[PDB]
């Protein structure tokens, strides 16, 4: 109450150094601060949301300003395929002359960095062609951040402070979010695409000072209100259109052509505008379901209570779930995290097969970086979802109110779920490892023809059902005469089949025996991570080894050496253990993607088709072969522009190894060492005048585990990012 | 005052390691002021190496 | 695997596995138990040393036989 | 100072009192057991958290429970 | 034939691989004297390679573009012997082993201390139990029908 | 003619709402009352913004038809009419579906 | 111009020292 942790007296009373270490660690756990109420918690959450919005806006504004000030956007827009984008300049007192001469790239007059984020293509596609536009956008985003901060301060005040009954209004919030947040935004984006982006694509310029005198369509708003909507899809862009010029253009603003633009190898802008229009209409229609002050709509409580099957196969059904979800915020956080992780994984899987930005398909490093980034983010979010689900079970579950509903039945039979997950994981791991070892031994002995190679017939059949003629089946869309083919031929397949039957793009790449084993390994990783997280979540309240686990809390070191020894017994340890498996699975996925795409780009696909069926091929033809250019960043003779990446490479390794120190060695040794060091400091002359204020002690158990995990993750991410970027940028192919 | 010696009983205490298992009663205390009179022995040992336990009258069901 | 984890998780998993065994009347008299802490540490250090030494052995022998 | 609690399932075998290294627990007369005694934890402020009392306790689940709580100089085992 | 695969007797890469293997073997074979045992061993190796390739061609597998045989696990009647029949054999063997183990466990469960029987197996009882696994599917089906398979 | 189709659809939707499905809608909205948190309505919990607009829903129509019902049925009719107009505008042919 | 030569030393060195001193003083305060 008087020391640094003003929100916790118990942490402020002890004289050791851990008072500092834990003070940073528990600053955002509002439910642990003493003298806390529901109102204060909700208001603090609201203020934190406002601060986060302000930070995001400031970050985007800073990126835009730096790109405008130190970039080459005006030089890049003219020749997108022969200019390297620039992110920001480099000022460094430690740079030598060779580094200054070697880091000068592009049209810059000094050292610069090449931007692999991919914002140049995104801003070019939407209709930005000058630095003044970037400056105006940065100013607007700065204003938005200031407005967000002002709103947060205003809503932290007593007069404008909301009440708890306002925060628990689910129906009104759902209606407003479904109608205005999702629908109106899509409508505005469609308006922007029709008004600004499309005319910019056709060589015209429409800005704030002349957007009221220019008609997006020569017909006007007449066809829309009268009914002949097809008039808006009359003259599409020709196949000889050149982006940003008035050669071979058209007048249509909403089409359903499908496929890719030939020159830019990206989706048509009219298709995007049409999609946004349809999505906005659907969201606006669907945002009227729930009841409000107007006396019509649905009640979520009655909807949940009415769903109970006769015969009692589901217990009491969904009775009491509304209160359980509404009262607890960890349930909401878990649901939101699961949805966001699924959405992020979908975005990562979609943005590489159906690109939407001009000239981004021919920039390979940007594609790889974006895919890896989004997949890692999705993995972390998916882990957090289960973590908060376990927290909810620990804290906010009431057994009496949830009697014999779906949650009670879920808690009833955890053993069967855990056993079946373990069986699946064991099966997959055993057989994948066995097949890989057999193939490796067969290659080692010199008889490759004895390999066990199994074709992925199901995926090939699914691909052939979409209109791919590389296998032989004629099913659904592949057959010339069929209900689906005849129904859809008039509108979208003429472009879709052409796009899917090209070998240059990444749309439905051909697969063989090499993808079967990798897919099964991915499934094994998913199953094992799910098993770990599910066991941690279900066994949170208690088990046979400790039937009163809920009394201690979510995180606690152990329960002592008794009963045979109980280490890593809490659910926090289960999340801790599942983090490693999440990292390994994401690493496998990224390795597969990067190797397949790098072989596709390099011009030879037989290398992956042949060497991916055994692990020695993975070790020799992927890492050792591709690291040659990366490890030669600096040598005794000289250095080049890759040098920094090489440094980062080594840097990552070091951090990884450091994690091991916190992950094997434990506390007692270091405590005795600290005691000896304290004696040594006290006894020496000329240094005993200086004395500490907080007694030095060794780190705790959970703190050391967290530190080791952080080091492991940082090393992993930095090492892989350095290797991927260096390998993909050394060849640019 | 309790089940006869030698009979088989089933444990209804969630805390106990032998929950929903079968044990054999060895003796029952006759003092009316004893909280947990029934003494039960089990064939299997818990995480600790003991194999005996004490239960009350509302925690053991005769089977 | 033996150097980053603890006994309680494995014991709690073996509990569910033992239940699944009990459902089908294949429960052994010798109740399965997770390894002790000292046993786990010994297994981890033994595997670590064996793997590292065998890696160095294979690399050295292959290089010095193929090139010398 | 950690929190030590005693429940009524205790049978007065006096193992926890002997196992304590800092003289926290003692025995008092009681009424609801054959041994006619029960343990108690008056000197709670001297607890370090070694959990030897839980290590030496015969019951289905421990009749003596230790919950870690706010730490101080005594509970941290510091001699400097 | 299936998924754009070529029969392994028709494919040319198969014969090319056979030629490479035979040439590689003969390169080492040329070193030793004709009467030496290594020459006989290498000739036996060459004969084995030729027989293996002939058998692979005869069995009707489908090599891919790279020239290596591929396995079809669809269930197509033309490729039942690659997966389905060995799967049935493996299932039979595994069921035999599991039934024998479960029967022995149930048989020794009666005694006072089955742990000493587990750590020190008794041979006559196990020998009597082992041969009952030849009819394991029928016994398992009948026990499932009666209701003795699942504990209550 | 857009006017004829719009008027026909809106009139038919309003007639269906007023004379046919009125009782079913009233019974269903009576079965599912106001949304409740912890056994009390949102206004009873202490939220003044969640107060029902009783004055707005009052009407002099004999059966109880109010503005909200008119708005809902008119929206449905307009959606149907514009769907019909848009679908009839273009010349898509399924070609044996 | 020459803004980086004035701004990089400020953010790199002076501001971290000021923040560290302020945080240390606030933490050690009773
Ligand atoms: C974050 C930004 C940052 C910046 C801008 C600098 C900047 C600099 N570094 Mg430092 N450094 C940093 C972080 C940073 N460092 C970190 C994180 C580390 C740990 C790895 C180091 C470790 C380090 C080493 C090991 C060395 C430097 C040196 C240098 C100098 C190189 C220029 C030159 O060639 O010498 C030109 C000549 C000079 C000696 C400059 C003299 C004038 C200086 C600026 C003093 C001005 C005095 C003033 C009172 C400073 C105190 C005020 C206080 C608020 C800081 C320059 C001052 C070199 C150095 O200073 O030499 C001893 C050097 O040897 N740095
Ligand atoms: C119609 C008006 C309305 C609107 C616009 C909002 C909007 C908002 N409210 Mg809500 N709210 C309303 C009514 C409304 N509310 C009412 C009536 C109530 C009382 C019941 C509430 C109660 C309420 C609370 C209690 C809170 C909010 C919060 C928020 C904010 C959510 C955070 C965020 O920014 O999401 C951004 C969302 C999106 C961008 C929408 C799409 C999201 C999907 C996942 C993305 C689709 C991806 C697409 C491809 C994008 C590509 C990106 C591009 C770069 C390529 C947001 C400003 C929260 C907050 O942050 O407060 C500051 C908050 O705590 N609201
Ligand atoms: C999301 C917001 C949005 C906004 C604010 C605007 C704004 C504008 N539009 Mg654009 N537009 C949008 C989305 C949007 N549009 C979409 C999604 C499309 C695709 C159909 C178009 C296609 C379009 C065309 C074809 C034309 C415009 C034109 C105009 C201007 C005249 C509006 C008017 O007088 O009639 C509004 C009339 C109404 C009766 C209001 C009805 C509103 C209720 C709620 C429905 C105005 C600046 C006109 C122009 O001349 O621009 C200079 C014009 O010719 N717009
Ligand atoms: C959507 C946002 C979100 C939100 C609002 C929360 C909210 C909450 N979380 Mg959850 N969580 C999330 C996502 C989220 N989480 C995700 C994605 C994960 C998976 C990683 C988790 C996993 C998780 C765990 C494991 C725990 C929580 C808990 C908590 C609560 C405590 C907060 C705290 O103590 O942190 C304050 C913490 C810090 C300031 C210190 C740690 C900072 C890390 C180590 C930084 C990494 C270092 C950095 C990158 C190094 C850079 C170096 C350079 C070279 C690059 C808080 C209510 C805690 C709980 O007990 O709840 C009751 C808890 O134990 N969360
Ligand atoms: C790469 C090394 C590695 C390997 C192979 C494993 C393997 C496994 N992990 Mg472990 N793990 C590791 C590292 C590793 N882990 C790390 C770093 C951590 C972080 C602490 C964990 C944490 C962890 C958790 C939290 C969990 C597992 C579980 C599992 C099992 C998953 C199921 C399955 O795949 O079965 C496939 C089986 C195999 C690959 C095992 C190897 C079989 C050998 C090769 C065959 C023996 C044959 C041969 C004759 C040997 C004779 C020996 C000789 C002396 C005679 C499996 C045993 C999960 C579990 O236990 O599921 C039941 C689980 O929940 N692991
Ligand atoms: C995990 C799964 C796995 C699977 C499914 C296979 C599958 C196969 N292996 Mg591989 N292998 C594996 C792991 C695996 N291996 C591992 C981990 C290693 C490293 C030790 C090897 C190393 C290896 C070698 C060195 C060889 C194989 C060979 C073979 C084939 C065996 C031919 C045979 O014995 O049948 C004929 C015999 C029988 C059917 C025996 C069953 C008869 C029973 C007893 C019935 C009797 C009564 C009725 C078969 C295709 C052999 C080959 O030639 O492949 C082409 C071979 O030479 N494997
Ligand atoms: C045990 C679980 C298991 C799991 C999780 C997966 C997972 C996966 N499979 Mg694999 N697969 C399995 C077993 C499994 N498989 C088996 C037993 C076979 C037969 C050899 C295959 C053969 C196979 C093919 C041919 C393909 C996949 C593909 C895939 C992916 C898509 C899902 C799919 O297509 O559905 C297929 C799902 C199953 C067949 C369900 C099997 C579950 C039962 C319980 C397995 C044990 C059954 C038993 C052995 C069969 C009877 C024996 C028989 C001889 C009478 C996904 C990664 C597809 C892919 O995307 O590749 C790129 C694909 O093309 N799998
Ligand atoms: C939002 C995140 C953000 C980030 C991460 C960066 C990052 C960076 N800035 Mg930029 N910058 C930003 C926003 C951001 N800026 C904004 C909003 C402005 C307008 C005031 C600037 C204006 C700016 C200048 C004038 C300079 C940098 C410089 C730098 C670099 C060194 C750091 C520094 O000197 O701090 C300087 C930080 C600021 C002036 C504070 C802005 C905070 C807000 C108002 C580094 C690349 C230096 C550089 O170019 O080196 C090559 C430099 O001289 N930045
Ligand atoms: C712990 C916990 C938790 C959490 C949980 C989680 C986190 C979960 C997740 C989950 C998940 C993550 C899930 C997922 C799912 C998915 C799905 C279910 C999918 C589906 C799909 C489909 C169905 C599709 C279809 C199709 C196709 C195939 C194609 C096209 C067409 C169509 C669309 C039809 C909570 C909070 C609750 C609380 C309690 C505890
Ligand atoms: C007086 C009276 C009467 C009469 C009445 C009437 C005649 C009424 C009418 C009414 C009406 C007549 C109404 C209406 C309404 C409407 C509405 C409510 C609408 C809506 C709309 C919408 C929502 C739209 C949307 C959209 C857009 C905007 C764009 C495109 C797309 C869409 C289409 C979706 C009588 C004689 C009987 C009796 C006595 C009294
Ligand atoms: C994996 C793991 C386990 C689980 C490991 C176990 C249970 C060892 C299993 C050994 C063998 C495979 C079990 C079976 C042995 C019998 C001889 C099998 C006889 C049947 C045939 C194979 C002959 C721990 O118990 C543990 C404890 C403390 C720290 C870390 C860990 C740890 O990492």
């Amino acid at each position: 109450a008087l020391r640094f942790p003003r929100f916790s007296q118990g942490l402020a009373q002890d004289p050791t150094t851990r008072r500092i270490w834990f003070g940073i660690a528990t600053a955002h756990d509002f439910e642990n601060h003493d003298d806390i109420t529901e109102e204060r918690l909700y208001q603090n959450i609201f203020a934190s949301h406002f601060g986060q919005l302000a930070i995001i806006f400031l970050w985007t504004s800073g990126n835009l300003f730096h790109v405008a000030w130190q970039g080459n956007f005006e030089a890049w827009v003219q020749d997108p395929l022969h200019v390297r984008p620039i992110a920001h300049a480099i000022w460094d007192p430690h740079f030598g002359q060779p580094a200054v001469e070697a880091f000068t790239r592009g049209g810059a007059l000094g050292p610069v960095n090449i931007a692999y984020s991919g914002v140049y293509q995104w801003w070019y596609t939407i209709g930005l062609r000058t630095n003044g536009d970037l400056y105006t956008g940065a100013l607007f985003l700065l204003f938005l951040s200031a407005i967000s901060l002002i709103a947060g301060w205003l809503h932290l005040q007593p007069k404008w402070k909301p009440s708890v009954s306002w925060f628990k209004n689910a129906e009104s919030r759902l209606n407003h979010h479904l109608s205005g947040l999702f629908g109106v935004s899509s409508l505005a984006w469609t308006g922007h695409l029709v008004h600004v982006a499309i005319p910019g694509s056709r060589g015209e310029y429409v800005r704030w000072n002349n957007f009221l005198g220019v008609l997006p369509h020569p017909q006007g708003l007449g066809p829309l209100f009268t009914g002949q909507w097809n008039l808006y899809a009359q003259n599409p862009d020709s196949s000889s259109h050149l982006f940003g010029t008035s050669q071979g253009t058209g007048t249509a603003i909403l089409t359903l052509l499908g496929g890719f633009h030939p020159q830019t190898q990206s989706l048509w802008l009219t298709d995007i505008a049409h999609h946004h229009l349809a999505i906005a209409i659907l969201f606006l229609v669907a945002g009227h379901m729930y009841r409000t002050n107007f006396g019509i709509g649905h009640s979520i409580k009655d909807l949940l209570e009415a769903h109970i099957p006769p015969g009692g196969r589901l217990g009491r059904g969904h009775r009491g779930l509304y209160d359980t979800i509404n009262n607890s915020i960890h349930f909401q956080l878990g649901l939101a995290l699961a949805s966001l992780g699924v959405i992020t994984s979908l975005v990562a899987q979609h943005m590489y097969s159906l690109p939407a930005y001009a000239f981004i398909a021919q920039d390979f490093t940007t594609q790889a970086a974006l895919y890896t980034h989004h997949q890692y983010i999705a993995g972390f979010i998916m882990t957090g979802a289960f973590a908060h689900g376990a927290i909810f079970f620990i804290r906010d579950y009431n057994p009496e109110q949830n009697e014999d509903n779906v949650l009670a039945r879920m808690l009833d039979h955890k053993e069967a779920i855990i056993s079946h997950l373990s069986w699946a994981s064991l099966f997959l791991g055993f057989h994948t490892l066995g097949l890989y070892v057999h193939n490796d031994v067969m290659l080692a002995f010199g008889t490759p023809e004895k390999q066990i190679l199994i074709e992925p017939i199901f995926a090939q059949w699914i691909q052939s059902a979409h209109g791919k003629t590389s296998y032989g089946f004629d099913v659904l869309l592949s057959s010339t005469n069929s209900p689906a083919f005849n129904a859809g031929r008039s509108i979208w397949l003429p472009g879709w089949l052409n796009a899917i039957n090209e070998n240059s793009n990444s749309l439905f790449l051909t697969i063989g025996p090499g993808d079967f084993l990798v897919h099964h390994a991915i499934a094994l990783g998913l199953h094992t991570t799910t098993l770990i997280l599910v066991k941690g979540a279900l066994d949170a309240r208690g088990s046979k080894l400790m039937p009163d686990k809920k009394d201690f809390g979510y995180s606690f070191p152990c329960d002592g050496p008794g009963r045979g020894g109980t280490c890593d017994i809490s659910a926090w340890d289960a999340f801790y253990l599942a983090v490693f498996w999440m990292l390994n699975t994401i690493g496998w996925v990224t390795f597969y993607w990067h190797w397949k795409h790098i072989t596709l780009w390099q011009g030879n696909v037989s290398q992956f088709n042949e060497s991916s069926t055994y692990l020695m091929g993975w070790l020799r033809d992927y890492l050792w072969l591709n690291s040659s250019q990366l490890i030669n960043g600096y040598n005794p003779f000289g250095m080049n522009s890759l040098s920094v990446w090489a440094w980062m490479f080594l840097f990552g390794h070091l951090v990884w190894a450091t994690g091991f120190m916190f992950l094997i060695s434990w506390r007692g040794y270091w405590q005795e060492l600290i005691e000896t060091l304290a004696w040594a400091h006290e006894r020496t002359p000329l240094a005993n005048l200086i004395r500490w204020r907080d007694k030095p002690v060794a780190l705790s158990i959970v703190q050391a585990r967290l530190v080791g995990l952080a080091h492991f993750s940082v090393g992993y991410i930095f090492t892989y990012a350095a290797f991927l970027i260096a390998s993909t940028s050394g060849k640019f192919g | 005052i309790g089940p006869k010696r030698g009979s088989k009983v089933k444990i209804l205490r969630k805390e106990s390691y032998w929950y929903k298992n079968v044990g054999s009663v060895v003796a029952v205390d006759q003092d009316p002021k004893t909280r947990y009179p029934v003494v039960v022995r089990f064939a299997k040992v818990n995480y600790a190496n003991i194999s005996t336990n004490n239960y009350a009258l509302d925690e053991v069901e005769e089977v | 695997m033996f150097l980053f984890s603890g006994r309680g998780y494995w014991q709690e998993l073996i509990e569910s596995i033992v239940w699944a065994h009990n459902k089908l009347k294949v429960a052994p008299a010798t109740q399965p138990r997770a390894l002790s802490i000292v046993q786990g540490r010994a297994v981890g250090v033994t595997h670590y040393l064996l793997g590292g030494i065998a890696t160095t052995w294979a690399f050295f022998l292959a290089r010095i036989i193929a090139v010398g | 100072s950690h929190s030590v609690k005693i429940y009524d399932t205790c049978i007065g075998c006096t193992q926890c009192v002997r196992a304590c290294p800092t003289d926290v627990l003692e025995m008092i007369p009681w009424d609801g057991c054959k041994a006619k005694q029960i343990a108690s934890a008056p000197r709670t402020e001297d607890c370090v958290g070694c959990k030897r009392c839980e290590s030496a306790c015969p019951t289905d689940f421990l009749s003596v429970r230790v919950y870690l709580w706010h730490e101080t100089t005594r509970s941290m085992g510091l001699a400097y | 034939d299936i998924s754009g695969l070529t029969p392994c007797k028709d494919s040319k890469q198969f014969a090319k691989r056979e030629k490479q293997q035979i040439k590689k073997l003969e390169s080492s074979l040329k070193l030793y004297a004709p009467e030496s045992a290594p020459a006989l061993a290498l000739n036996a190796q060459i004969e084995k390679t030729k027989r293996r390739f002939d058998n692979y061609g005869k069995y009707g597998l489908l090599c891919g573009s790279d020239g290596l045989p591929h396995l079809i696990v669809n269930g197509d009647q033309r490729h039942w012997g690659e997966f389905i029949t060995p799967g049935i054999l493996f299932l039979y063997i595994a069921g035999w082993i599991g039934w024998v183990g479960r029967s022995y466990l149930i048989a020794i469960s009666g005694e006072k201390k089955p742990a000493m029987k587990e750590i020190i197996i008794d041979v006559p009882l196990a020998s009597r139990i082992i041969f009952r696994g030849f009819i394991w599917p029928v016994a398992a089906y009948r026990e499932f029908l009666n209701g003795d398979l699942i504990a209550k | 003619s857009p006017s004829i189709v719009i008027s026909l659809s809106t009139g038919l939707s309003l007639f269906l709402g007023r004379f046919v499905f009125f009782n079913f809608q009233r019974e269903n909205v009576a079965k599912q009352g106001l949304p409740e948190q912890n056994g009390k309505t949102h206004f009873e919990a202490g939220d003044d913004r969640a107060k029902e607009y009783v004055s707005l829903l009052k009407s002099n129509d004999p059966i109880g038809f109010n503005i909200v019902d008119v708005l809902a049925w008119g929206s449905i009719g307009h959606i149907v009419a514009y769907y019909i107009l848009a679908t009839s505008s273009n010349g898509y042919d399924p070609s044996f579906f | 111009n020459n803004l980086p030569s004035i701004f990089v030393p400020l953010v790199g060195l002076v501001f971290p020292a000021i923040a560290m001193a302020s945080l240390f003083l606030h933490i050690q305060k009773n």
